[PDB]
RNA sequence: UGAACGCACAUUGCGCCCCUUGGUAUUCCAGGGGGCAUGCCUGUUUGAGCGUCAUUU
RNA sequence: GUUUGACCUCAAAUCAGGUAGGAAAGCUCAAAUUUGAAAUCUGGUACCUUCGGUGCCCGAGUUGUAAUUUGGAGAGGGCAACUUUGGGUUUGUAAAGUGCCUUCGAAGAGUCGCUAAGUGGGUGGUCCAUCUAAAGCUAAUAGUCGAUCCUAAGAGAUGGGGAAGCUCCGUUUCAAAGGCCUGAUUUUAUGCAGGCC
């Protein structure tokens, strides 16, 4: 079950403007458009680093 | 029948438009006299519009 | 099997109870 | 949600909004045929429980029929047969009762159109396309 | 001695109400953009890939280049 | 008002130091049964974004 | 002779509806839907709803269209509108979010809106019977609507709004909340007026 | 238990009395009142001495 | 007595200055019901003789 | 022919609409082909009703 | 504004497409707002890989069509460094499942019994026991003589009404029951106006 382009692109600004911060993601009204939890944005952003690197 | 309405807008917009032109007389009376000193502008424009 | 047996089970009638020890524990067992 | 109220509301039919309105509708009830067609349920919550849905291929009749068992069976039975065969190319879904009188009562029908592709279409209602 | 069209009395009706009705909590879709047009936009997305649907600037090309 | 029956005398509050509305004023009709009929139809109408008060 | 032959029985049952509606003596639930809103009151309120109009399928068609089109080659406030829908309206003056409710006066089965007015007013929410069901339908892009509601609005229209709901508290609530509890539908016509108010 | 002998809900309670209010009195309800003043009855006539006492004061 | 133009100036600003009727006088005795358009349908898919006793015809042709 | 469907029928009787062909043929006559039942449903188009409304920048 | 236009109800067409006559296993709705977006559907039309699909268009529908829910509850959120994936190639920050925490939590009336209730109600047991009605699905020789034409007593459709029905009454009846005529082409610019019986 692999990500999409969309979503690969959201994720890969997350980590770019707060990196491991997951607080800070959870509260940015920018990038989190659809107010996701930490959890949600923790495990996304794992599979989005362990598919890349 | 004459509604309020009516009245107080053709007494608001008249007073606005007689304001605009005691203003663009009194700017024309100074650039005559040739009093160009304490005037927004003393060139004469002219905007051509062109689609 | 009761939902109470099922669950016990580790994973079937909705109108039935439990409220006998033995047939629980047996039913539980039949299940394992 | 509006069908509680419209549900508690037709549980006082001696009222005085509801006998009032009653009182108009059988009088307007009795000017028309004795089989028409409602353009719209007179008790959307009532058809909608009983299985009614806003949609193409779903129809209403008012009917009313005389009461009384001398002749000088139930009256339900026999006025959702009169409609039936009055619209020979639907079934019979449900029907319910709106009005009486001293001489009649007044029923109507929900009706469900089989040949119609919203009704074949969706799985839910289909069952009712079967012979 | 009974009175038919007496005045309604609003027994009820007088006494405001301070609170909403139920507790029920608000779902989150209230907060966040829609779902069902992102859902929707993603749908129209992939049928302009496949060239089932002609943009609306190919289109606005189409039309200035026929009717002559 | 001059639409409702004859007027006799038609006053306006305004300030002293520059002339400008007070936003209310007086006005008296020749006939009594007149301002009746003139406050009943605009003792709440909506003008301008404002309520008049007529009394 | 049979000179009823000039109107057709629909023409003639759709008169004496009328007849009845005003020589019978209705009770003050349905009677209240008589009091409606005056002609500067309902021109004031129709301007600002039609401002939040909602978006027609053309419309939104187009502006989703956009969107995808921008999308496929390589952060938005809340929208605006009027609600409608007799549950949804419903469910919104039950929760007190609803900041003023339409309510039409000529819905065929009474029933659907009877409550309407006493529910408002019980849960506080400021309504107006508007005249005109397919004036309601209008500002909703629908042939009728039997309500019509305003939950959030543009901060420019904010004071709008509060001063529509001061002048339809004024004309229309404090106006008529002693007569609107009261039968009506007793007006006599004149050959009974002549022969029982006279004698 | 049964969901169905749970309770009233608050909502419930609100809907039937407004109905209540709005709906008026059926006519053997009204004669029911007129006596007052001057199992299935006992609840009844307990609903009319509520409603009288509601529309006295509250 | 309210004066004569008090009342109109209230009828003005609550009705609205649009009272009066257009009506016809001279109506029908009887009512006909109207003609409308009837459209065509447009689908969608597609020598003398006598008898013998035995059943047949037989002409003379001169 | 028959539930039997243009109308009738104890007659093998009487019509209407569209296209096309042939005889002196724009008018007349004939031949050939295709249509015209009722109840109901969804939709299209054309309507009736002082039934309810709105209608001064 | 004596104008113009929205709806509502009722009509018509040899209108487009249809339909009737006769002979061993469990589940689904309604009832609590998608409101940050009627997300739903018939039909016409053009193509295609045609028991259907896509684009476009006219409509139905907010007096409510989709998604979610049916006490066996269920719903909105949060946490697992939890688990899973469709269609003839898949992908959308899409659809679900399990455990725990937290905030909530509707229920079928001319119906039960003249006409109701909501810790209600139904049925049993010598206070207790057991179910959840008034909604639904589910396998095992003639132009010329007659007929043909016309109406007579009468019979009998339509409109309407009765009857469980095979059918009966009633023949112009509170039926929108159909023909004809006139016009410079119809005064905010080429969308029929008036009249007769």
């Amino acid at each position: 079950r692999s990500q999409s382009e969309r979503e690969e692109e959201w994720l890969e600004k997350l980590y770019k403007k707060h990196g491991d911060d997951y607080k800070k993601m959870f509260f940015d009204k920018k990038l989190n458009i659809y107010q996701q939890s930490e959890g949600d944005l923790k495990r996304r952003l794992l599979r989005w680093k362990k598919r890349n690197g | 029948f004459v509604r309020a309405e009516s009245i107080v807008a053709k007494t608001l917009a008249t007073s606005r438009e007689k304001e605009r032109i005691k203003r663009v007389s009194i700017l024309e009376d100074k650039k005559a006299k040739n009093e160009t000193q304490h005037i927004a502008s003393g060139k004469d424009f002219i905007l051509k519009i062109t689609e | 099997f009761t939902l109470a047996e099922v669950k016990a089970a580790g994973l079937v009638d909705h109108r039935r109870q439990n409220r006998n020890q033995e047939i629980f524990d047996a039913n539980v067992q039949r299940l394992k | 949600g509006a069908y509680k109220y419209l549900e508690e509301l037709q549980r006082k039919k001696q009222s005085d909004v509801l006998r009032f309105l009653q009182r108009v509708r059988v009088w307007e009830y009795r000017q028309k045929n004795v089989i028409h067609r409602a353009a719209r349920p007179t008790r959307p919550d009532k058809a909608r429980r009983l299985g009614y849905k806003a949609k193409q291929g779903f129809v209403i009749y008012r009917v009313r029929v005389r009461r009384g068992n001398r002749k000088r069976r139930s009256l339900r039975a026999t006025a959702e047969e009169r409609v039936g065969r009055r619209a020979a190319n639907l079934r019979v879904l449900n029907s319910y009762w709106v009005n009486q009188d001293s001489t009649y009562k007044y029923f109507e029908v929900i009706l469900v159109d089989p040949q119609h592709k919203a009704i074949r279409r969706d799985a839910r209602y289909n069952w009712i396309c079967d012979p | 001695s009974i009175n038919p069209y007496e005045p309604l009395i609003d027994w009820f009706t007088r006494h405001e109400e301070v609170m909403p009705l139920t507790a029920v909590p608000e779902p989150k879709r209230r907060f966040v953009p829609s779902k069902n047009e992102a859902k929707r936009v993603m749908k129209i997305v992939r049928a302009i890939r496949e060239g089932r649907i002609i943009p609306p600037k190919k289109l606005k090309e189409m039309k200035e280049k026929e009717k002559i | 008002f001059a639409q409702f029956g004859d007027l006799k005398e038609v006053r306006l509050a305004r300030n002293k130091k520059t002339g400008n509305s007070r936003h209310y004023g007086f006005l008296e009709f020749v006939n009594k049964e007149d301002a009746m009929i003139a406050q009943e139809s605009m003792n709440n109408y909506l003008l301008m974004g404002h309520l008049l008060q007529v009394r | 002779l049979s000179r009823y032959v000039k109107w057709p029985e629909y023409v003639r049952v759709q008169r004496q509806k009328k007849i009845l509606s005003i020589r019978l003596k209705v009770p003050p639930t349905i009677a209240q839907f008589q009091y409606t809103l005056d002609r500067n009151t309902a021109a004031e309120t129709f301007k600002l709803f039609n401002k939040y109009r909602p978006e027609t399928a053309a419309e939104k068609k187009e502006r989703l269209t956009k969107e995808a089109a921008a999308v496929a080659e390589g952060a938005s406030p809340k929208p605006y509108a009027v609600k409608y829908g007799l549950n949804h309206v419903v469910a919104l003056i039950e929760n007190k979010k609803a900041k003023l409710v339409l309510i039409a006066n000529d819905v065929d089965p009474i029933e659907l809106v009877v409550f309407l007015p006493a529910l408002c007013k019980k849960m506080g929410v400021p309504y107006a019977i508007v005249k005109g069901k397919a004036r309601l339908g209008t500002l909703v892009n629908q042939k009728t609507s039997a309500v019509a509601a305003l939950t959030e609005v543009r901060a420019e229209d904010e004071a709008a709004l509060a001063k529509l709901v001061s002048t339809i508290d004024a004309n229309f609530a404090d106006k008529y909340d002693e007569v609107k509890k009261h039968w009506g539908g007793g007006i006599l016509g004149n050959k009974a007026q002549a022969k029982m108010d006279k004698r | 238990i049964s969901y169905k002998k749970g309770a009233a809900s608050n909502r419930t309670k609100f809907v039937r009395s407004l109905v209540r209010e709005i709906a008026g009195l059926s006519p053997y309800e009204r004669r029911l009142i007129d006596l007052i003043r001057n199992t299935r009855a006992k609840a009844k006539v307990e609903e009319m001495n509520n409603i009288i006492a509601a529309s006295r004061r509250h | 007595a309210p004066s004569a133009k008090a009342t109109a100036a209230k009828k003005a600003v609550v009705k609205g200055t649009n009272g009066k009727k257009a009506l016809k006088v001279r109506t029908s005795a009887t009512f006909r019901l109207p003609k409308t358009l009837k459209l065509a349908r447009a689908p969608k898919y597609a020598v003398n003789t006598l008898v013998r006793p035995n059943g047949t015809k037989k002409a003379y042709v001169r």
